[PDB]
Parts: structure tokens; C-alpha cells; sequence
């Protein structure tokens, strides 16, 4: 069982920029590595073989490279169009082929705080014998975003969920969703309700609360 | 092998086409790269 | 016209006499000799690349060959071809020669290099064309009979049949790597370079730039060039890289075959006396004719016999 | 450096060996009995030729160009058969042994 | 040779240039007459003695 | 013209087998190995089983080496792959791809040639339909801010829920999430939008919830 | 007049290379070991086994 190491998760880049994505095995398993190109909804498709050779119908931006053990897949220089989840596969000359766990591109703006919107639980909900609380963020472009809940000024955790957008097509933003979860009995338990927000864009985290 | 026949087809266009040429491949040596093979000559350059 | 040669290459190829009497690789190795035509022209497949320059650019007075690991220019007015005597080049065109040779048992083809040196590589060729009516003659006369024969034309597009070219396999280079106090170079000179061996240091894998490996012994290890743009013919006397070659291309090949009309002599009138029922003739033959007469009845009584010189037949 | 000759066309008969030889160039063609007495013989080949053999109890050895050898030996093998009717049986050891054949009956 | 165990039957090949075959085979002191016709090959010419 | 076609799939129970098939177009079948590449959602792609050519040599991923079973039908041009005891673990999008040559023992190639991959999803819960709430703005303590206004789709099954503002009208200013899986084995999608505070009390916003594995469309209207 | 044809042959340095029959008018595959190759600037495979 030998896995393949590549970026820890993606890269920023403008258009006309030069792209680099690398992929390593722990362990030798083949002399050549593919790459596969994919974007959401569509199945992968080949770009290069033999760690050499360029599929055919893909455009000559794409080459491959590497020194070392380290294979390299280069972008000489990125389109709209090249913004996609790479991926490394090695066969180690059996059917079983190995795939790493690909690097995502995303599209390079600048820094901006994300808008916190808060919203109480519905009185259709807490007739239901339930309640949700929910925080969201909204045009914000660091994807790491950090938000905890408080609860009479007090964090809670592991009855919270997190769903976060793609990127914007026209702003190039994210949006975030996190959503507290409680019972009706325990949810009137409580008196204040806060959702915490620390970004990259902000001076200083920002507290939105509601009673 | 080596007499008039020894490839045929029944038209000049047709892709369906039958020979005999005791074909052989043999083991290459010396550290070469060449394929090395036995085969009758065609029959037709006997025959003219 | 040449454009299909932009992304192709020269080629080095084994070949089994390099003039010397021994064998080595080289840039003049044959691939095949055609003689389909029966005019006794010959077709021949070389791995020189005649009319193309190393810059890809169209000039019918150079050829480009291959030189270690880069193409390289020579003049197209060093090319000849030889088999018992000095052949006749009729035409030119990537890897195919057109010329008119004398009968032989060996036929070989050659260049001058850029350093002023010889190449050439010879191969066994029977060279032997079939005879065109009744007479065995060595030249076209004056004055003489036509018949029907079949020749190679200057055509160089549309002619549908078609050569795979394929990526190069990995090209081995001992010149690579050499041994510097107790390390190893690698030398890459602008080639990606791909090196393994069976050494403790376990250092294997790519490299675009000298790499030293530090430990091992330059006698201990391999090392060859693996990142190639051009593609080349899949010659018989080059390993495949893979079940199937990659980067599929194809060449069509210049000069088809066709119908033409050669010339032919006719012997000279015989000197005819006449017995009773019988018919006295002397033959003057210059060159071998085939003499044939039959019965005009139920009985032919076919007979037929070559002459090589002055004889009385008769009849 | 020496060539080896193509691998000629080989066929069957009773008590013979017949080849189909295919020189590029002149080649020598011998062979011998091996026997008590060897009757050599050889010739050379300069063109496509049939070349008929037949083949001793004892055996026959091959040998052309520089070619390895060939051996070949008989079968019992007839047209006639044994059993069945007095006629077919005089056919199966005439076929396989005439000679003695001839002086018993 | 041959291995014997309990009741059962062995196979065994021969050579013959009788074309009625009449022999008797001697295993471990128990002998067995066998007898049967024989086929003539279709083959005239082989590589073996 | 080259293309493979991925048939069947659906909702199955844990513990049970479900079949799936590929027809093969545009190419030789017998020419070349196939292979089977599952994608579970929010994970990168997992390779499954394949086969070489005249079935000389088949493979199984470790995870399903006991489980699965893969053959092909080259009169048919069809792929073929049986899975059996079904585990929630198995839920992901199916491909199948075609392969460079007709060994797997070639290092040289990669998967040139993929389909369109089915859904197979494992689990023991009914096609219940969801329960839709309001999400009302903040309008007390965001009027300067701009008001955000949306509703939440909660305990459903099935995946593919659709969600809408005002019948398709208010297409600009519109966030919608992906749907979370809960402990509960049900899921659940928020959906935003962003309007002037000004016109919270002129414009009525309806949230158009669009279920079709249970015929069932929810129409909410959303208030202050 | 026929004419044959020699794809380049292919090479597996360190593993067996399979063989697949094809419906051409006359064709023959077969598999050889022990190779060692050579080209121009010295060994080709690595594998001497």
C-alpha cells in the first residue's frame, strides 16, 4: 500500500499566472505518472500519460516536468478555462491503479470580511419540538474562515454543522453556512444566542447575537 | 508458399485477403534490436 | 510538400556494414529497398530526412541527419548511392531516394558529415530488372519498338499510403555521467535526463540540471534521455516504449507507382537463303535475342532458343 | 559473419523427402546416409529448385548452408492394410517389404 | 514400473513393429497375456528413430 | 463518437446487491482492459476493480476485494460489475473508463476514455419528503445593513432537492448551500437572499421548495 | 506481390510482455527472454534479468 503526497489542498492564481502542482510516492511504484484534469459535474478526463505526453485535444499550455522523485504537472500560463481539480494516478504495472488526492485552483482576489447575517429559530420549528439557529457569511474571499457558537455567553460544540459555496462566478466570493442545532426543551433553556466570527478580512471577530 | 497464389484476394479493392507465406519469427542476438524471420518469397516474382 | 515533416525527426538506426566490414549504429542505415516497378528504377527508405533543414524550414540543397542527441545540417549535394557502380539519383524527398542503379549484388547509400566525414552503410540487394519484350539490351537505342512498363513518378502529395511516426523510446548515453572525486555528475545539457541503478544511496529519478548523486560509482550506474518533442518513423530496429507507440503522426509516401511506355530495340534483318522445304538464316545479333518459331497447323511443335552471337539456324 | 539459408518447404512422400529450396545467393547443398555406407553427395544451388531425397531404412542426414542438420527416418506406413481380405494383405507387406515379399509368395 | 494399491487398473504405453500385437507382461510375478490389432501410422517421414 | 454509457443504480438497502452495467460505443470493446471508478461526494476518485482483456487478469480494490465481482461480455460490447452485501460506506458516483491497451501491466498509459457515473446510494431509509421553515430577517438590528432573508429544508432523504426564489424571479442576490448529511441519515440545505431593508415591507418573497422523488412542492412565504 | 510488415518491437525490462492474435491475413506473435539491447550510447535496459 504505497499513497501519493501532492499540495496540502490548492492554489491561487490570476490568469496569465504560472501554475505548479506536484505530486511524490512514499514508495517507488512506477517509472511514469499520469494526470487528470476534472471540474465539478463533469467526469476526469486524461492530460498527460507517460509522464510525458500530452493527450490529444489538449492544449499546449500543459506540459509535464519533475526532478527527482517528484513528478510536475505545469500550467505555462493559466486560462478561465484551466481552473480545475488536478489529479495523479500511478499503476505500479497491476490493474489496481493508485490515485493521489488532487490539487484544486481556485481564482487569486483580494481580502475581504465576510457580511454576518443571524437568524432565530422559526415558531414552526419549535412546534416541531426542534429548533436551528442559523449564521451566515456571506461575500467573503479567504476560504478558512473560522466560526464558533455561543450559547448564554458560553461555546458549545458537536451539535453544530458547516456547508460552504463554491466560488462565485462573477465575484469570485464564498458564502458560508454554520448551523446550531438544539432541542425545543433545551433550546428555552437558554436566553442569548451568538454566533462568533473570526476572518482574515476583519480587524478584530466579529459577534453577532440575538435573545 | 513460394508458387503463384501464395497471396490472393478476389478483387483489387477488396480488403478480405488470403496468404501463405510460412511466416516465422526468430530470437534476436548479439544484443541487438533487429526482428530476425524466416518467410518463402513472393510467388509472383517466381512466376514472372 | 514538407509541412508534414515540421514535427519529425532524424533518426540513428543499427546497420550491419558501416563500410569498415563491422558493424556499428549509424545515421545512413536503410530501412528497405522497393523495386516494384519494372523499369528497373529503385525506391529506397533511408532514416536521412533530404530536403529538410534542422530548422524546420524548406531547402532542397541540405539534408538533415541525426548527431548523438541533436539534428544536424549537411549538404544534399554529398548524398550518393552506389551499388557495383555509381547509381544515378533521380529525385529526393524525406526519407525516400529515387535512382537508377546498375545490376549488382549489394547496394549501399551515403553523406558527407558536417566534420567532413563519411558515412555509409551497405546492404545485400539483388539488383537484376526483368527483361521488357524479346531482347536483352543495356540502353535505350535511337530508333526501336514501345511497349508498356511500370515506373515511379515525381509525385510528392496525395499518394494515401502512410508511415506511423511515434515518440522515441529513451535514448541510453554513457557520456552523461562521469566520476568526479568519489560523486557523480549526470550532465544534463539542456535534456531531461531519467538515472536509476542498484546503489545504496537509492538516489534514482528525473533531473533538468546536473545532479550529483554523491555516493555511488559512475560504473554502477545508468542514465539516458526520456523528454524528446519530435516523433520518428517505428523503425524495426527501434524498441517500442510501450504496448501501443504514443503521439501518433503519419507521413504519406512520395512517388507512387504508375503506368509509362519504355523503348526497346529491334534486331537487326537476318541474311535468308532458301533449299527445298526448307528455310536457311544467319542471325546478327549485337545483344541476346530470343529466336521462337511455330507450325501454323494442328501441331505447333513450339521451339525457342537464345542467341548470344553470329549463328546459322535452319529451319 | 556468415547468412543462413531461409527455412526451406518440406513435404512427405513414401520413403522420400521432398524440399523446396530459396536462395538469395549460391549455396551448398549436401547429405549423406547414416548408414554403413554414407553415399555422399552435394551440389550447389543457385536459383529456386525442387530437390527430391530418398530415404535409406537407416536414415537420412541433411545439411544446407550453414544451416544446422536434419534427420529423417521411415514409417511403416502402407496404402494396402492388414487383416480384411488375402489381397489387402499381400498389398501391406508387399508395400513395407517388397523384396521379401516377392520371394516368399 | 508401476504403484499398485488395492483393486484398480494401470495404464502403460508401448512400442511395436508387429502389426498384430501378441505379448505377454510380466508385473510382479503375475504375468498377463494380452493381445490386439494394430493401425499403421499416416505419417511416411519423422524426425526420431 | 467514442463515448461509455453507465446504466442503472439507485437506492438500495445495506446488505443488498445492486447491479451495474456499461454499454461501450464508438470503439473496438475487445481491443482494450476496463476499469470501474467510484467518486463519493467531497472525496477525490477512488479506483474499484478492472478488467484485462479476455478476462487474463482481473483486480479488485482491497475494500471490496470479497464483495465485488466484475466480468465482461464482448458479444454484447457491455461492462459489467456486481456488487453485493452493500454497505453505507459504498455511496458514491460509479464510473466506467476505458483503458489504453488490453494489459494493466503497461505503466505508460492512463484512463483516456470516461462515462457519465451513476448514483448508488446505500442506506436504510424511506424517500421521506421535507419539512420546510422560514428564516426571517433581522430587520430590528440589520436594517442599515442590508436585509438577508431565507428559509431552511430540513429531514428529507432523497439528494435531489431543488430550491428557488420566487418561482425562478429573483435569480440576482440569491446563495444557496449544499445539502448536509445528518446523524439522522436525512439531509438538509439553507437558502439565502439579499434585499434592500426598504423593501421588506412592499415585496413578499416566496421560497419554492421542489422535491420530485416524492411529488411534493412546498411554496413558503418568508416575513420580518 | 505481398509485402510484410515489422512494428517496432517492444520491450519489457524488469516483467514478462504479453501477446494478444490479431485477424490480419497472416500473423505470428512471440514472446523472447534473456535479452540484453544495446543502442548507440550504450545499454538500452537496465534489468539484466
Amino acid at each position: 500500500d504505497i499513497q501519493l503526497t501532492q499540495s496540502p489542498s490548492s492554489l491561487s492564481a490570476s490568469v496569465g499566472d504560472r501554475v505548479t502542482i506536484t505530486c511524490r510516492a512514499s514508495q517507488r511504484i512506477s517509472s511514469y505518472l499520469n494526470w487528470y484534469q476534472q471540474k465539478p459535474g463533469k467526469a476526469p478526463k486524461l492530460l498527460i500519460y507517460g509522464a510525458f505526453s500530452l493527450q490529444s485535444g489538449v492544449p499546449s499550455r500543459f506540459s509535464g516536468s519533475g526532478s527527482g522523485t517528484d513528478f510536475t504537472l505545469t500550467i505555462s500560463s493559466l486560462q478561465p478555462e484551466d481552473f480545475a481539480t488536478y489529479y495523479c494516478q500511478q499503476s505500479y504495472r497491476t490493474l489496481t491503479r493508485t490515485f493521489g488526492q488532487g490539487t484544486k485552483v481556485e481564482i487569486k482576489r483580494t481580502v475581504a470580511a465576510p457580511s454576518v447575517f443571524i437568524f432565530p429559530p422559526s415558531d414552526e420549528q419549535l412546534k416541531s419540538g426542534t429548533a436551528s439557529v442559523v449564521c451566515l457569511l456571506n461575500n467573503f474571499y479567504p476560504r478558512e474562515a473560522k466560526v464558533q457558537w455561543k450559547v448564554d455567553n458560553a461555546l458549545q460544540s458537536g451539535n453544530s454543522q458547516e456547508s460552504v459555496t463554491e466560488q462565485d462566478s462573477k465575484d469570485s466570493t464564498y458564502s458560508l453556512s454554520s448551523t446550531l442545532t438544539l432541542s425545543k426543551a433545551d433550546y428555552e433553556k437558554h436566553k442569548v444566542y451568538a454566533c462568533e466570527v473570526t476572518h482574515q478580512g476583519l480587524s478584530s471577530p466579529v459577534t453577532k447575537s440575538f435573545n | 508458399p513460394g508458387q503463384f497464389g501464395d497471396i490472393q484476394s478476389r478483387t483489387p479493392e477488396s480488403k478480405d485477403v488470403y496468404a501463405n507465406t510460412q511466416l516465422v519469427l526468430q530470437r534476436p542476438a548479439a544484443g541487438t534490436v533487429h526482428v530476425p524471420y524466416s518467410q518463402a518469397p513472393s510467388g509472383f516474382k517466381y512466376w514472372l | 510538400n514538407f509541412n508534414v515533416y515540421k514535427a519529425t525527426r532524424p533518426y540513428l538506426a543499427h546497420c550491419p556494414d558501416c563500410g569498415e566490414g563491422h558493424s556499428c549504429h549509424s545515421p545512413v542505415a536503410l530501412e528497405r529497398i522497393r523495386n516494384e516497378a519494372t523499369d528497373g528504377t529503385l525506391k529506397i527508405q533511408v532514416s536521412l530526412q533530404i530536403g529538410i533543414k534542422t530548422d524546420d524550414s524548406h531547402d532542397w540543397t541540405k539534408l538533415r541527419y541525426m548527431d548523438n542527441h541533436m539534428p544536424a545540417d549537411a549538404e544534399r549535394a554529398g548524398l550518393f548511392v552506389r551499388t557495383s557502380a555509381p547509381c544515378t539519383i533521380t529525385g529526393t524527398m524525406g526519407h525516400f531516394i529515387l535512382a537508377r542503379c546498375p545490376k549488382g549484388e549489394t547496394l549501399t547509400v551515403g553523406f558527407t558529415d558536417s566534420r567532413k566525414i563519411s558515412h555509409s552503410c551497405t546492404h545485400p540487394f539483388h539488383h537484376d530488372p526483368p527483361v521488357i519484350g524479346r531482347e536483352k539490351f543495356h540502353s535505350r537505342p535511337q530508333h526501336g519498338k514501345e511497349l508498356p512498363c511500370s515506373t515511379y513518378v515525381q509525385s510528392t502529395a496525395a499518394t494515401t499510403e502512410e508511415i506511423e511516426v511515434h515518440m522515441p523510446p529513451d535514448t541510453p548515453d554513457r557520456t552523461l555521467m562521469s566520476q568526479q572525486s568519489g560523486n557523480v555528475k549526470i550532465t544534463v545539457n539542456g535534456q531531461t535526463v531519467r538515472y536509476k541503478c542498484n546503489c545504496g544511496g537509492s538516489n534514482e529519478g528525473l533531473t533538468t540540471t546536473d545532479k550529483v548523486i554523491n555516493n555511488c560509482k559512475v560504473d554502477q550506474c545508468h542514465a539516458a534521455v526520456t523528454n524528446h518533442k519530435k516523433w520518428q518513423y517505428n523503425s524495426p530496429l527501434v524498441p517500442r516504449n510501450a504496448e501501443l507507440g504514443d503521439r501518433k503522426g503519419k507521413i504519406h509516401i512520395p512517388f507512387p507507382l504508375a503506368n509509362v511506355t519504355c523503348r526497346v530495340p529491334k534486331a537487326r534483318n537476318p541474311t535468308v537463303t532458301y533449299g527445298k522445304n526448307q528455310v536457311i538464316m544467319l542471325l546478327y545479333p549485337d545483344h541476346p535475342t530470343l529466336l521462337s518459331y511455330r507450325n501454323m497447323g494442328e501441331e505447333p511443335n513450339y521451339q525457342e532458343e537464345w542467341v548470344m552471337h553470329k549463328k546459322e539456324v535452319v529451319l | 559473419r556468415v547468412p543462413k539459408a531461409r527455412n526451406p518447404t518440406v513435404t512427405y512422400g513414401k520413403n522420400q523427402v521432398i524440399m523446396l529450396l530459396y536462395p538469395d545467393h549460391p549455396t551448398l547443398l549436401s547429405y549423406r546416409n547414416m548408414g554403413e555406407e554414407p553415399n555422399y553427395q552435394e551440389e550447389w544451388v543457385m536459383h529456386k529448385k525442387e530437390v527430391v531425397l530418398t530415404v535409406p531404412t537407416e536414415g537420412l542426414e541433411v545439411t544446407w548452408g550453414n544451416n544446422e542438420p536434419y534427420k529423417y527416418w521411415p514409417q511403416l506406413s502402407t496404402n494396402g492394410t492388414a487383416h480384411g481380405h488375402p489381397h489387402e494383405i499381400i498389398l501391406y507387406y508387399y508395400e513395407l517389404y517388397p523384396t521379401m515379399t516377392v520371394v516368399v509368395v | 514400473e508401476i504403484e499398485v494399491e488395492g483393486n484398480s487398473q494401470l495404464q502403460i504405453s508401448f512400442s511395436t513393429a508387429l502389426a498384430s500385437a501378441e505379448f505377454r507382461v510380466q508385473v510382479c510375478s503375475t504375468q498377463v497375456h494380452c493381445a490386439a490389432e494394430c493401425h499403421p501410422p499416416k505419417d511416411h517421414i519423422v524426425n526420431y528413430p | 463518437e467514442v463515448q461509455l454509457v453507465e446504466s442503472g443504480g439507485g437506492l438500495v438497502q445495506p446488505g443488498r446487491s445492486l447491479r451495474l452495467s456499461c454499454a461501450a460505443s464508438g470503439f473496438t470493446f475487445d481491443d482494450y482492459a476496463m476499469h470501474w471508478v467510484r467518486q463519493a461526494p467531497g472525496k477525490g476518485l477512488e479506483w474499484v476493480s478492472g478488467i484485462s482483456w479476455n478476462s487474463g487478469s482481473i483486480g479488485y480494490a482491497d475494500s471490496v476485494k470479497g464483495r465485488f465481482t466484475i466480468s465482461r461480455d464482448n458479444a454484447k460490447n457491455s461492462l459489467y460489475l456486481q456488487m453485493n452485501s452493500l454497505r453505507a460506506e459504498d455511496t458514491a458516483l460509479y464510473y466506467c473508463a476505458k483503458d489504453m491497451g488490453y494489459s494493466g501491466n503497461d505503466d505508460y498509459y492512463g484512463m483516456d476514455v470516461w462515462g457519465q457515473g451513476t448514483t448508488v446510494t446505500v442506506s436504510s431509509a424511506s424517500t421521506k419528503g421535507p419539512s420546510v421553515f422560514p428564516l426571517a430577517p433581522s430587520s430590528k438590528s440589520t436594517s442599515g445593513g442590508t436585509a438577508a432573508l431565507g428559509c431552511l429544508v430540513k429531514d428529507y432523504f432523497p439528494e435531489p432537492v431543488t430550491v428557488s426564489w420566487n418561482s425562478g424571479a429573483l435569480t440576482s442576490g440569491v446563495h444557496t448551500f449544499p445539502a448536509v448529511l445528518q446523524s439522522s441519515g436525512l439531509y438538509s440545505l439553507s437558502s439565502v437572499v439579499t434585499v434592500p431593508s426598504s423593501s421588506l415591507g412592499t415585496q413578499t418573497y416566496i421560497c419554492n421548495v421542489n422535491h420530485k422523488p416524492s411529488n411534493t412542492k412546498v411554496d413558503k412565504r418568508v416575513e420580518p | 506481390e505481398y509485402k510484410t510488415v515489422i512494428p517496432s518491437p517492444y520491450v519489457k525490462c524488469c516483467g514478462t510482455a504479453e501477446c494478444k492474435d490479431k485477424n490480419l491475413p497472416d500473423y505470428s506473435c512471440k514472446v523472447f527472454t534473456g535479452v540484453y539491447p544495446f543502442m548507440w550510447g550504450g545499454a538500452y535496459c537496465f534489468c539484466d534479468a
